[PDB]
C-alpha cells in the first residue's frame, strides 16, 4: 500500500475565515455519515440531469469546490495532530468517521484558523495504526490539494511508458467501450477510494492508460486514424453539446510509442473547467491514480499561485522537478480541429465551422459564469465558484506546448 | 481476539447499542448499562475432543492442493454471494432515509437540512417516530421488493428519534473498544433533497396552497379570479384597527 | 360577514383546496358552499379549502352579478395551463396561454442541450439519454468450469 | 411484373399516424 | 397553411410566412409541403377563391 | 430445518429488484383537460375547433380549462412498475387521500386532512413519488418519417401506442385555423425532434446509447438519471471479478476470462466494507441474542 | 451507385439525378434500396443462393470501397484493398440516367 501522504488546505482570497456556512455543511455532509467518498453521489452523465444551473451550488465544480473549503477547517490533526472544533462542530471520534455538534462536557479545543496549512501523515499516528478503516481520507486530502495549489482548473498528472499496454489492462478496457467519461471517472474514484490498493495493481495500471488516452484525443492526436492500442475517445458536437465524451475501439492505426517514457503536469488555465464536466471528471479521474501511488516527483513552481511557491513536499524548483503544462479550451479545440483535418478526418470548410461553434458554445460558458459571480460575491461568505477575471477566459497559456507533449507522448 | 492468560485482557462482554447513548443522558455511563450483550454457550464433551484429536488419519499420499481443488469446485458456480450485497445496498439507502424523514419531522436533530421545514408539525412523540418509520420500511420493501426483516428492530426500544448503531466489548482491565458504524454515502438521500427543494416552489402543481385566506362580501359582475388577486391584500396583519382573537 | 360588516383574515400556512367552476351567465352565491365547509370542521381536522371560477367564454357575454367570499393572498395559480385552448381567443374570463417558459427546448432560439432551471421551474421538453444494457450472468462473465 | 416489396413496419406505423382527413364537412365553405 | 377566422364579419385571412395574416385575394404561392399538409383547408377556403 | 436450510444455501433468490427498464416517456405530470370544451352548432359557428373533425389527435388538452397534475409513470410504455404509485385527481375533487398516510388512519374524518401533520405526509408522498420513478430510461428502435412533416432527423415510432407517438413530438402537429393552441405551437423550432446523438460501436448492431430530446420533464430525468448513476457505482470490470473470485477460493480454481469486445455490460454486484459492515450489524440487531438463535449458526 | 446517389454526401459517383428530389437515406432506408437491386439481378440473371445479401442485412448498407484485414500482436495493421474492376452495366446505367 500507501503509508503516508502529504496535503495543502486552501487558500483565503482575502477573507478571514473559510468560506462555507452552515447550511453548506449540513447539506453536504450532514446526517451523521461518512464524508469520504461523496464526491460522485451529486454528478451524472451530463449537465441537462443537474441542478447546477441556479440556485445554490450553480455550478458543475460548485459542491466539490465548497468541499474542499469545508475539509480546510478540519484537517487539523495532519497539521497540529489534534482534533479540534470550529462552530460548534467537530469529529465524533479519533477515527474522523463524521461530524458532530461538540460535546457539552468535554469539548475539544476551538481550532484557530488559518489558511495554506500544510499536512502531514506522521503528525498523526492513529491514522497509520488504523490505516485499514482510514485509508479513504488519503484519496479525499489528496483531491483537495491537487486542487488548492492551483487557480482556475485543478492540477493532475499524465504519463505514458514505454512499453505496450499489458494484457489486463486491455481486457477491461474492452468491457468499458461504450462508456460515458463521468461514469468511467466514478469508477476510478470508488476503486481507489474504499479500501488500500498497491501501486502495483491492475487497475492502477489500467486508469493510468486512461487517463493518457483521454489527453491524447483531447489535443486531436488520438483519432479515428490514429489510435493507441485501438483505443480512443469520441467527443460529441460542438453544434449541441461538446461537453461529452466516450470511450471508442477502432481497427484504426496504431501509434508508436514513445522513445522515452513521458509525464508532465496538466491544469486548465481559463476558468471554463468550473462548468464543463469533462474536464472534471477528467481531473478527478487522473488525480486518483497519484493518490494511490504518491506523487511521482515535485511539481514545478514556475506557474504557480503565489501560495504555491515552494510548498514543501509538494512544489519545487530544483533537479528533480516535473513541468506543469496548461491550456485554454478554446485553442486546444482549435488545435484538435486542425489535426481531424492533416489527418483527413474533415474538410477545411467543416473545420471553419467547429471553430465557429465552439466559440459560440464556450462564450455561453463564460457568459453563465461570469454573471454567476457577481450574484455569489465572495465577501458573501461562501464561495460557491472560484474568484476570476474578465481577461481569464482569453488566456492562450501554453496551449501549443501541451499539444507538443501529444506529439511526443503518441508517436 | 483470542486473548491468552492475560487476566486484564479476559474480554467479559460484547455488546450492540440500537442508540446513540450521547442524546440521553448517559455519556459517561457504564458500557454494559448502555449497549445490550450477548449470552451463548455450547457444551462440550472432553472425551469426543480427545477421540478426535488421536484418532485423525488421512489419505497415504493426499495432495491438499488437489484435494480442496475438487472440494470447492461447484461452490463457486453463482451470484450467491453477490445478493448480499445488493441487499447491504438497499439497506443502506432505506436506513438513511429513513433518518433523514424522522428528523425532518423532529424541531432539529442529526444536523441534516430542512428544506420543508415551513411546514407544520406539531405531533413530535414517539409514537408519531415509530408510525413514520414504519412507513419508511414497508415503502422501500414494496419498491425493491424485498421479504425479510429490514429496517426492523431498530423501534426494539420504541424511540425511533435517537436510533443509532454501535459496537463495544469490555475487557476485565477496564479497557474498551467502543467502534462506530456510520452509514455511508447514500445517492437517494441526496435526490429527495432536490426533490422536497423542487416541490417547496411548485406546490401547486400537487393541489396545495401557501399563504392565508381572506373572506370579504364582494358583489363582482366581472371577471373573479381568487386564486390570483391583482390587488393587494387588505388589512395586513398589524394593520390598523385589525384585531386578533383570543387564543379561546 | 355576510352582510358586509366584518373582514375575517384565516391564518393558514398551507392547505389542500379545491375548486368548483360556474357559469358567469346565471344568478350564484357562494355563501352555501363555505356553510358547508364550515360545517365539517373539527378539532380533528378540516375539508380542504373550496373555491369558485367562472367557466372563460369566446364571445362578450352578459354576466350576471353574483357574490363571492374567498379568495388567496397571493398567487397560487400555477397550475393552470391554459384556457379555451381549442377557440380563437378567450373574449370574457381569465385569458391564459400557453407560457413559453415551461417550453425553453422548443420555442427558445437560444436553447442550449444540456441546460436547465430544476430547482425553481420544470420544463417538460428536454433531451435526455436512453440506453441498452445487457445483464450478462455470472458464467456469462469467465470460463465457469473447473480450475 | 414490376418488383415492390413491402417497408418496415415502423415506417409504415409513423406514416399512417398522420393523415389527416382531405375532405372535411363544415358549414363555413364559401 | 393556417387560415385566420375573425369575428364579426370580416372575411378571414391566411398566415404569410413572414408569421403575419394577409388577405386572400391576390397572388400566392405554395410550396408543395404545405399544400400536402394543408389541403383540407385549402379545398375550403382558398380554392373556391 | 428452516433455519439449517437457510443457513445453509444461499441460492434463494430474494435479491433486491433492480433491473426496471421504461421504454414509454419519462414523465410524471399529465396535461389535463379539466372543464371540457362546449360544442356550438347554432350560434357562434367556428369560434373552437376540434382536431377531432380532422381525424387526429391534438398534442395538447384542448378542453375550456386545463391542468398540469401529477401522476407517476402515467405514460410508462414497458416493463411492470414498482408496484406504487402517486396519482393526485383534479383539482375539482378532494384529492385529500394522498395525504392520509400517517396520524389519520383513526383520528380524522374521511372527508378531512390533518393540518397539524401536513409536513410529515408530505414528504412520504414524495418519497413514494421518488422510488416510483426509479427506472431506467431504457432505448427504443428509432426511425425516419417519409412523410411531409419531416425534420430530417429520426424519430421515436411508438409501436402498438400511436397516442404516445402523437403525445411525444409537439412540433409534429397539423395545425388549422389558428386557435390558441396553435397560436403556441407555430413558434416550434423545427429540428428540436428525435434522436440527436449515438454510440455506434458494432457494425448493423443496436446503438449502446442514445441521445435524444423529446416530451421529458426535468425532475423525473434527474431521478432517473441518478438511479443509474448508484448503478454504475457497484459495477466493476470483468477482470476485477475474475480476480475477486481467484482470491475468494484462496488463489485455488484460477480462472480466468476471454478477450474480446463487452459493448454494454452492467453488473451490479458489489459495495463497500462499511455497507457490509452495517448490514452485518443491522443483521445482529434483528435476530435474538440468545444461545437458541446462535446454535444454527 | 445507387445508394451512393440517394445519400447526398456518400461515395464519389456521377449524379445526374440530383435535380430529383429525395430525402438522405438513413442505414435502415439504404438496406431497402440494397435488397431491391439485390432481387432485380437475382430475378435478371435467375440465381439462386445468395449474391449481396449480406450487404443489406446486417452492417451499413453505405459501403465505399470493401476492405479485409488483419491485425498483429505488434501492432501493424496489413490491409488489403479489393477496388472493384471495370463494370460495364454502370456506365451504360449513367447513360441512361443522364438522357
Amino acid at each position: 500500500a500507501q503509508r503516508q501522504f502529504f496535503g495543502l488546505t486552501y487558500n483565503f482570497y482575502g477573507q478571514p475565515a473559510p468560506l462555507f456556512d452552515l447550511n453548506d455543511l449540513q447539506e453536504l455532509a450532514g446526517c451523521y455519515a461518512r464524508p469520504w467518498t461523496s464526491r460522485f453521489s451529486h454528478l451524472a452523465i451530463s449537465t441537462g440531469s443537474l441542478p447546477v444551473w441556479s440556485a445554490r451550488y450553480p455550478s458543475v465544480a460548485s459542491r466539490n469546490i465548497i468541499v474542499n473549503t469545508l475539509l480546510g477547517a478540519h484537517l487539523n490533526p495532519f497539521a497540529g495532530g489534534q482534533v479540534t472544533s470550529h462552530q460548534g462542530i467537530t469529529w465524533r471520534d479519533p477515527v474522523l468517521s463524521s461530524l458532530a455538534p461538540v460535546p457539552a462536557i468535554q469539548p475539544p479545543p476551538v481550532w484557530a484558523v488559518a489558511e495554506n496549512v500544510p499536512l502531514d501523515s506522521n503528525n498523526y499516528p492513529t491514522y497509520v495504526l488504523n490505516l485499514s478503516s482510514m485509508w479513504p481520507i488519503n484519496q479525499d486530502v489528496h483531491i483537495m490539494t491537487m486542487w488548492a495549489l492551483s487557480d482556475q482548473g485543478p492540477i493532475y498528472h499524465l504519463e505514458v511508458p514505454v512499453d505496450p499496454m499489458p494484457a489486463a489492462t486491455t481486457a477491461a478496457l474492452m468491457a468499458y467501450i461504450g462508456v460515458p467519461i463521468a461514469h468511467l471517472a466514478q469508477t476510478a474514484y470508488r476503486f481507489a477510494g474504499q479500501l488500500p490498493q498497491s501501486p502495483d495493481s491492475t487497475m492502477v495500471s489500467t486508469i493510468r492508460w486512461l487517463s493518457a488516452i483521454w489527453f491524447g484525443s483531447l489535443t486531436g492526436r488520438l483519432n479515428r486514424s490514429r489510435t493507441c492500442n485501438g483505443f480512443y475517445f469520441e467527443f460529441a458536437k460542438p453544434a449541441l453539446n461538446p461537453d461529452q465524451a466516450v470511450l471508442k475501439w477502432n481497427d484504426g492505426a496504431r501509434a508508436a510509442p514513445p522513445a522515452a517514457a513521458q509525464s508532465s503536469y496538466m491544469r486548465c488555465i481559463s476558468p471554463h473547467w468550473q462548468h464543463q464536466i469533462v474536464e472534471v471528471a477528467g481531473a478527478l479521474m487522473s488525480q486518483s491514480v497519484t493518490a494511490v501511488t504518491g506523487l511521482p516527483a515535485l511539481i514545478d513552481e514556475a506557474t504557480l499561485p503565489a501560495w504555491s511557491q515552494g510548498v514543501a513536499n509538494l512544489t519545487g524548483n530544483g533537479q528533480g522537478v516535473v513541468p506543469c503544462l496548461d491550456y485554454n479550451p478554446v485553442p486546444m479545440a482549435a488545435a484538435r480541429h486542425l489535426q481531424w483535418r492533416q489527418d483527413g478526418l474533415i474538410t477545411a470548410a467543416q473545420e471553419a465551422q467547429l471553430n465557429n461553434d465552439y466559440t459560440a458554445y464556450a462564450l455561453t460558458i463564460e457568459r453563465h459564469l461570469t454573471a454567476m459571480l457577481v450574484a455569489n460575491p465572495i465577501a458573501a461568505g461562501r464561495m460557491p465558484i472560484q474568484p476570476f477575471n474578465a481577461a481569464d477566459f482569453g488566456q492562450a497559456g501554453q496551449t501549443a506546448a501541451a499539444v507538443a507533449l501529444a506529439q511526443a507522448m503518441f508517436v | 481476539p483470542f486473548t491468552r492468560l492475560v487476566q486484564n485482557d479476559v474480554i467479559t462482554n460484547v455488546l450492540v447499542a440500537r442508540v446513540d447513548p450521547a442524546q440521553r443522558g448517559d455519556a459517561a455511563v457504564d458500557i454494559r448499562a448502555t449497549h445490550a450483550t450477548f449470552a451463548a454457550a455450547l457444551p462440550v464433551d472432553p472425551a469426543a475432543i480427545v477421540v478426535a484429536m488421536l484418532c485423525g488419519q488421512t489419505e497415504t499420499n493426499l495432495i491438499p492442493s488437489h484435494h480442496y481443488g475438487k472440494a470447492f469446485a461447484p461452490l463457486f458456480a453463482s451470484n450467491a454471494m453477490f445478493t448480499r450485497n445488493q441487499r447491504a445496498v438497499i439497506t443502506r439507502e432505506a436506513f438513511v432515509c429513513a433518518r433523514s424523514a424522522v428528523a425532518q419531522c423532529q424541531d432539529a436533530g442529526f444536523l441534516v437540512p430542512r428544506p420543508l421545514d415551513a411546514l407544520r408539525q406539531f405531533d413530535v412523540t414517539s409514537a408519531a417516530a415509530a408510525e413514520i418509520m414504519h412507513a419508511v420500511n414497508d415503502a422501500f420493501k414494496t419498491a425493491f421488493d424485498l421479504d425479510g426483516a429490514l429496517l426492523d428492530g431498530l423501534a426494539l426500544y420504541g424511540d425511533p428519534r435517537i436510533a443509532d448503531l454501535s459496537a463495544a466489548y469490555l475487557q476485565y482491565g477496564g479497557n474498551v473498544v467502543r467502534e462506530h458504524v456510520p452509514p455511508g454515502p447514500s445517492h437517494i438521500h441526496r435526490t429527495l433533497q432536490q426533490v422536497e427543494s423542487t416541490f417547496m416552489a411548485e406546490m401547486n402543481l400537487f393541489n396545495v396552497a401557501r399563504g392565508n385566506l381572506y373572506l370579504v362580501q364582494t358583489a363582482t359582475n366581472g371577471n373573479w379570479s381568487p386564486m390570483a388577486p391583482v390587488a393587494a391584500p387588505p388589512f395586513v396583519r398589524g394593520g390598523p384597527n385589525v384585531r386578533v382573537v383570543g387564543r379561546f | 360577514v355576510k352582510a358586509g360588516r366584518t373582514r375575517v383574515l384565516v391564518e393558514l400556512g398551507h392547505y389542500v383546496y379545491t375548486l368548483h367552476y360556474y357559469d358567469p351567465q346565471i344568478s350564484l352565491d357562494e355563501a352555501p358552499i363555505l356553510e358547508e365547509w364550515l360545517s365539517k370542521i373539527n378539532p380533528a381536522g378540516i375539508p380542504p379549502v373550496p373555491f369558485c371560477i367562472p367557466i372563460p367564454q369566446v364571445y362578450p357575454c352578459i354576466t350576471a352579478r353574483r357574490v363571492h367570499y374567498a379568495f388567496t393572498s397571493e398567487n397560487n395559480n400555477d397550475s393552470l395551463f391554459s384556457t379555451n385552448a381549442a377557440s380563437i381567443d378567450t373574449a370574457f374570463g381569465e385569458n391564459a396561454a400557453v407560457s413559453p417558459l415551461r417550453w425553453p427546448g422548443l420555442v427558445d432560439p437560444n436553447y442550449r442541450v444540456g441546460t436547465n432551471d430544476l430547482p425553481n421551474r420544470i420544463t417538460l421538453y428536454n433531451s435526455l439519454y436512453r440506453y441498452n444494457f445487457t445483464y450478462p450472468t455470472l458464467d456469462g462473465i469467465m470460463y465457469v468450469r473447473s480450475a | 411484373d414490376i418488383i415492390t416489396r413491402p417497408t418496415s413496419d415502423s415506417i409504415a406505423a409513423v406514416a399512417n399516424a398522420t393523415k389527416p382527413a382531405a375532405v372535411v364537412s363544415d358549414p363555413q365553405s364559401m | 397553411g393556417t387560415i385566420v377566422p375573425r369575428p364579426d364579419g370580416l372575411e378571414p385571412q391566411l398566415i404569410d410566412d413572414g408569421n403575419v395574416p394577409r388577405d386572400i385575394a391576390g397572388d400566392w404561392v405554395y410550396p408543395s409541403d404545405v399544400l400536402q399538409v394543408s389541403v383540407a383547408v385549402f379545398c375550403d377556403y382558398v380554392w373556391p377563391m | 430445518s428452516k433455519h439449517l436450510s437457510a443457513y445453509l444455501d444461499s441460492a434463494v433468490a430474494n435479491g433486491p429488484e433492480l433491473i426496471v427498464e421504461d421504454t414509454g416517456l419519462c414523465t410524471s405530470f399529465m396535461l389535463l383537460d379539466n372543464i371540457p370544451s362546449a360544442h356550438l352548432t347554432k350560434e357562434l359557428i367556428g369560434f373552437t375547433w376540434f382536431m377531432q373533425m380532422y381525424q387526429m389527435t391534438p398534442p395538447l388538452p384542448e378542453g375550456a380549462v386545463n391542468r398540469i397534475v401529477c401522476m407517476t409513470n402515467w405514460a410508462s410504455l414497458g416493463d411492470e412498475g414498482r408496484g406504487l404509485e402517486v396519482r393526485l385527481p383534479p383539482p375539482t375533487d378532494s384529492s385529500v387521500h394522498a395525504y392520509k398516510t400517517v396520524l389519520s388512519r383513526g383520528y380524522i374524518d374521511n372527508a378531512q386532512f390533518n393540518p397539524l401533520a401536513l409536513r410529515s405526509n408530505v414528504l412520504l408522498m414524495l418519497l413514494q413519488f421518488t422510488l416510483s420513478n426509479l427506472k431506467i430510461n431504457k432505448s427504443s428502435t428509432f426511425t425516419s418519417d417519409v412523410t411531409t412533416i419531416t425534420s430530417g432527423r429520426m424519430i421515436r415510432a411508438f409501436e402498438g401506442r400511436p397516442e404516445l407517438l402523437a403525445l411525444a413530438y409537439p412540433g409534429r402537429a397539423v395545425l388549422p385555423t389558428q386557435t390558441k393552441n396553435a397560436q403556441f405551437l407555430s413558434t416550434a423550432i423545427a429540428d428540436r425532434i428525435g434522436r440527436l446523438d449515438r454510440a455506434n460501436l458494432i457494425g448493423g448492431e443496436v446503438s449502446a446509447m442514445v441521445e435524444c430530446m423529446e416530451l421529458c420533464d426535468a425532475l423525473t430525468l434527474h431521478i432517473r438519471e441518478t438511479y443509474v448513476m448508484l448503478l454504475r457505482s457497484m459495477h466493476q470490470d470483468p477482470t476485477q471479478i475474475v480476480q475477486i473470485v481467484n482470491e475468494c477460493a484462496n488463489n485455488l480454481l484460477n480462472s480466468t476470462i476471454p478477450i474480446s469486445l463487452r459493448p454494454t455490460i452492467l453488473c451490479p454486484w458489489f459495495a463497500s466494507s462499511e455497507d457490509l459492515r452495517l448490514q452485518q450489524v443491522m443483521h445482529l440487531v434483528n435476530i435474538s441474542s440468545n444461545t437458541a438463535a446462535a446454535l444454527p449458526l
